[PDB]
RNA sequence: CGGCACCUUACGAGAAAUCAAAGUCUUUGGGUUCUGGGGGGAGUAUGGUCGCAAGGCUGAAACUUAAAGGAAUUGACGGAA
RNA sequence: GUAGGAUAGUGGCCUACCAUGGUUUCAACGGGUAACGGGGAAUAAGGGUUCGAUUCCGGAGAGGGAGCCUGAGAAACGGCUACCACAUCCAAGGAAGGCAGCAGGCGCGCAAAUUACCCAAUCCUAAUUCAGGGAGGUAGUGACAAUAAAUAACGAUACAGGGCCCAUUCGGGUCUUGUAAUUGGAAUGAGUACAAUGUAAAUACCUUAACGAGGAACAAUUGGAGGGCAAGUCUGGUGCCAGCAGCCGCGGUAAUUCCAGCUCCAAUAGCGUAUAUUAAAGUUGUUGCAGUUAAAAAGCUCGUAGUUGAACUUUGGGCCCGGU
């Protein structure tokens, strides 16, 4: 069997150079858990359509439906 | 170039023949075993020398 | 001086003399003309679907005698009719009157082949299920 | 259309950088830098391809933000910074210094050069001119200006610049008798001395070069870099010395190395 | 986009589909060299095609011309140490005339079956498929693996896959299996 | 010398009949113009142009078809000898 | 042409005033294009003929036109404005739109795949190592095309004649290709999988533990068997019918051609059909056709463009250097 590999000076240059994928794979970092690509990008647009925080719109949409 | 002939008569000799079921053989061998099995009838027991070669004769 | 010209600042009179005399050709005139868009039923393509309006028997040329078995078919790109061979022994009980074949060719580009007069196209498949399978046994015919 | 390009297509590359056709659809679109894009060498293609440094791309942003590169004795943090031809690259980490130099094949050689030849770099003189104020200045072929240069330097002669404080340590003429880089064309990276320089007023002044084994060229002037004297260069060659074994004579020093 | 990869038709069907002259050539030729198709004889014929015609336009060049100089001693020197050409004959003129069994001479499956070690053109085709006879320490199961004259010392069966030296198969493990427990414990 | 031709031969040419050109052509190039591209449809349709008109010049296509044709041989037939 | 205007700038680009020019049988102008141009592609004696929407370069366009904003860069359309076509929501007041991006639907048709996973690679963008990328990659569908090449291999036993000392007359360690839906033990991957590798994560490959071939049913097909053109005058059926047949032709009672069965042939994980094109086609002919009669010398002459056009002007000698 023929590969590659690296032999870094030490555990702290190793998570700093090397790929967060392979380090998972290795053990050294836990892997992120995020939404999806889709629901991300869906997430996005949603939050395009809002200017500012909310914050006011979220009041307004709430006492307008109220009644 | 008459158009209207008549029609009734479609299939009629493939409809008329009597169905014989195909028999029941041995498998040939394919491919590489079936060059060497032309080969061998071919080229190294030729019992049918008449001339230069019968390949498939009827029974005379 | 064996007719063309020959000198080395003759090559105009050449050029336009072979471009004259290409269009003698079939393939050429046809080609250049366009004639398989303007003409001939399938606008340049290989096969067309079409819809059966009557299946016809064509009497054979002479000196043969038989009865030919083919179909009218009006081609749904064109709205042309054309007269089309259903090309083995049976499946012209296979066909109907009023369903959707599919035509291909006849093997000589037109000029209507062997002893059947005016027909240059034959059916390939009926109803999507291809005449060649439903003539052995392979397929069976949809209902719809 | 509609405004500047920014994507270089794999196979849209300059051949010399040796990028595989397959694994990926585009290749390093050098920056706007010191030298045009097709004869430069990005930093990516240095580290990556040719040192071998970096797996990556990703790599060489993480050598480069590091600011261990140093191109012409600035650090030059950008991944596509085009690093052409003379260009002196330090890498302070590993202790080594290379100068961008052609192989006589057309291609940039890894070439390492010692501490010393790496303080200073040879430039040719693209215009001499008049600037504002009256104050004379001179443009090198990496889009250097340097002020109140000598007066007896002219177009086509090579200045050496001193990469820290970027002035003319010495300078070069045009003459007959001086040894070229020739560093355009299908003689690209052969070294040899001219001959005579053909006038052609009008357009495309042509230089006949004769190298070390008495094979005349001719090449236009727009590729021929003088290096120095006839022999002693005032950079340090490069293995193979732009000669251009055919190649028969080539087959045959392949055979005569691998047997031992 | 990225750049489109390269593919090329290796063989070539004949202009005369049907000739008995040319069928019994290649039928011999398959039941000699152990062919499976008429493929494998139209692909060593492509070959020829194009070895032969890029020493025939070297050979209309001059004599002492570079690029015959060149390619020419360069296709020499491959057909010589394929084998196809021989130590001797190292001519552009005799690499004209070689012929379709100069090539099969020197399959993987011709060679297992020069060398012993095959018993037959068909039982080495079934060998050489079968993860048996490596060609270095390498296992070969291609038969037109087409053997380079310096690997012909060194064909032999494979390491693993028995007739080499390794666990017995699956049909003797199983039958001795069987004879194991069929007298008892 | 120039002309209308003719007779013999086949060097040669040609599918042959025959040809001193229809030769000097697979050993293919002296110069040049025009024309032909299987048979019909068709010298038709239409357009242009010329004519007082008749028509002339130019001039298709769809479609159809496995031959049409050329030279000669043997026979048969002739209200041919 | 002169001058101005405009432009980022040249310029009839536009304006004002003058002049009457400019292109064309060396094909202008107009018409068609089922024309985006090129690198290139198919066929390859040579010359050619045909294709190039399509992975790279350049152009053009975002439903059709037009106009503009911002900006270095746009006459931008995943920017705006108007008109035209189309079309969505509505509480009828209004409001919103542009898949020739990716995936997908309808329609059109002979004709073309997933509303998948991810930025790990290639690179690009941004204040930027960090974010984003339907660009791109990965997988799914996929007989477009291309590469390699399973479907069996080896004996023993009954029988071959190719044979030995004149086997006289078969023996002998005969020599074993075929032949016993006999007979035996080996061989292995298609498949199924522990695992590891793979990978961004998986799938596949590659590597492998245990399974996994005897009718090795773990069963190769597609076209054919008159000629062209490889291969039957075998058998049953039909009887100018049915049908075959590219062409010639076959069929009217023994059909080598139809429908079948048996056998045989050709290519073979491929083979057949249709359409186009190339070679064949020296049947487009420059190479390289033909014109007495096969198609074809203008009825004849003059003549412009075009094509073509007699011979002649420093030859010869001598000496020296000088690369293979
Ligand atoms: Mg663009
Ligand atoms: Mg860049
Ligand atoms: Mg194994
Ligand atoms: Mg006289
Ligand atoms: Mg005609
Ligand atoms: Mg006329
Ligand atoms: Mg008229
Ligand atoms: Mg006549
Ligand atoms: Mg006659
Ligand atoms: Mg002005
Ligand atoms: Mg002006
Ligand atoms: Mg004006
Ligand atoms: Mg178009
Ligand atoms: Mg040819
Ligand atoms: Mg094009
Ligand atoms: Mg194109
Ligand atoms: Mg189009
Ligand atoms: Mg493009
Ligand atoms: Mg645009
Ligand atoms: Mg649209
Ligand atoms: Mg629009
Ligand atoms: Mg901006
Ligand atoms: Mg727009
Ligand atoms: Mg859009
Ligand atoms: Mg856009
Ligand atoms: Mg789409
Ligand atoms: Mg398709
Ligand atoms: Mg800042
Ligand atoms: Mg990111
Ligand atoms: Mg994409
Ligand atoms: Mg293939
Ligand atoms: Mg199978
Ligand atoms: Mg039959
Ligand atoms: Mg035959
Ligand atoms: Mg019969
Ligand atoms: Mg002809
Ligand atoms: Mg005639
Ligand atoms: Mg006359
Ligand atoms: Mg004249
Ligand atoms: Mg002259």
């Amino acid at each position: 069997s023929v590969g590659f590999g690296l032999v870094y000076n030490s555990v702290a240059e190793a998570k700093k150079f090397e790929p967060t994928y392979r380090l998972v794979r290795y053990g050294l970092a836990e892997k992120v858990e995020k939404a999806s690509r889709q629901q991300r990008k869906q997430k996005k647009n949603r939050d395009k359509k809002i200017f500012g925080t909310g914050k006011r719109l979220a009041k307004k949409v709430a006492r307008r439906n109220a009644d | 170039a008459k158009v209207h002939g008549s029609l009734a008569r479609a299939g009629k000799v493939k409809s008329q023949t009597p169905k014989v079921e195909k028999t029941e053989k041995p498998k040939k061998p394919k491919g590489r075993a079936y060059k060497r099995l032309l080969y061998t009838r071919r080229f190294v027991n030729v019992t049918l020398v008449n001339g230069k070669r019968r390949m498939n004769p009827g029974p005379s | 001086g064996k007719g063309k010209p020959r000198g080395l600042n003759s090559a105009r009179k050449l050029r336009v003399h072979r471009r004259n005399n290409r269009w003698a050709e079939n393939n050429y005139k046809k080609r250049l003309l366009g004639t398989a868009f303007k003409s001939s039923p399938f606008g340049g393509s290989s096969h067309a679907k079409g819809i059966v309006l009557e299946k016809l028997g064509i009497e054979s040329k002479q000196p043969n005698s038989a009865i030919r078995k083919c179909v009218r078919v009006q081609l749904i790109k064109n709205g042309k009719k054309v007269t089309a061979f259903v090309p083995n022994d049976g499946c012209l009980n296979f066909v109907d009157e009023n369903d959707e074949v599919l035509l291909a060719g006849f093997g000589r580009k037109g000029k209507a082949k062997g002893d059947i007069p005016g027909v240059r196209f034959k059916v390939v498949k009926v109803s999507g299920v291809s005449l060649l399978a439903l003539w052995k046994e392979k397929k069976e015919k949809p209902r719809s | 259309a509609r405004g500047p390009k920014k994507h270089l297509k794999r196979l849209a590359a300059p051949h010399h950088w040796l990028l595989d056709k397959l694994s990926g659809c585009y290749a390093p679109r050098p920056s706007a830098g010191p030298h045009k894009l097709r004869e430069s060498l990005p930093l990516i293609v240095f580290l990556r391809n040719r040192l071998k440094y970096a797996l990556n791309g990703r790599e060489v942003k993480a050598i480069l933000m590091q600011r261990h590169v140093k191109v012409d004795g600035k650090v030059r943090t950008d991944t596509t910074y085009p690093a052409g031809f003379m260009d002196v690259i330090t890498l302070d980490a590993t202790n080594e210094n290379f100068r961008l130099v052609y192989d006589v094949k057309g291609r940039f050689a890894v070439h390492r050069i010692t501490d010393e030849e790496a303080s200073y770099k040879l430039g040719k003189v693209k215009k001499v001119q008049l600037g504002k104020k009256g104050v004379p200045y001179v443009v090198t072929h990496d889009g250097r200006t340097i002020r109140y240069p000598d007066p007896n330097i002219k177009v086509n002669d090579t200045v050496k610049i001193d990469l820290a404080s970027g002035k003319i340590t010495d300078f070069i003429k045009f003459d007959a008798g001086k040894l070229v880089y020739v560093t355009g064309g299908r003689n690209l990276g052969r070294i040899g001395t001219i001959v005579h320089k053909e006038r052609h007023d009008g357009g495309f002044d042509l230089v006949h070069i004769k190298d070390s084994l008495d094979n005349t060229f001719v090449t236009r002037l727009n590729n021929v870099f003088v290096i120095g004297e006839q022999g002693k260069p005032y950079i340090s060659l490069p293995k193979g010395k732009g000669i251009k074994l055919s190649i028969a004579e080539e087959r045959d020093r392949r055979r005569a190395q691998q047997g031992l | 986009p990225r750049a489109p990869r390269t593919y090329s038709k290796t063989y070539s069907t004949p202009k005369r589909p049907y000739e008995s002259s040319r069928l019994d050539a290649e039928l011999k030729l398959a039941g000699e060299f152990g062919l499976k198709n008429k493929k494998e004889i139209y692909r060593i014929s492509f070959q020829l095609s194009k070895i032969r015609r890029a020493a025939r336009d070297l050979l209309t060049r001059d004599e002492k011309d570079p690029k015959r100089l060149f390619e020419g001693n360069a296709l020499i020197r491959r057909l010589v140490r394929v084998g196809v050409l021989s130590e001797d004959k190292k001519k552009l003129d005799y690499v004209l005339a070689l012929k379709v069994e100069d090539f099969l001479e020197r399959r993987l499956q011709t060679q297992v079956y020069k060398l012993g070690l095959a018993k037959s053109v068909h039982h080495a085709r079934v060998l050489i498929t079968q993860r048996h006879i490596a060609v270095g320490k390498q296992i070969v199961n291609i038969p037109s693996f087409m053997v380079r004259l310096d690997s012909e010392k060194h064909i032999d069966f494979a390491p693993t896959s028995p007739f080499g030296g390794a666990r017995p198969g699956r049909v003797a493990r199983r039958n001795a299996a069987r004879k194991a427990e069929a007298s008892g414990e």
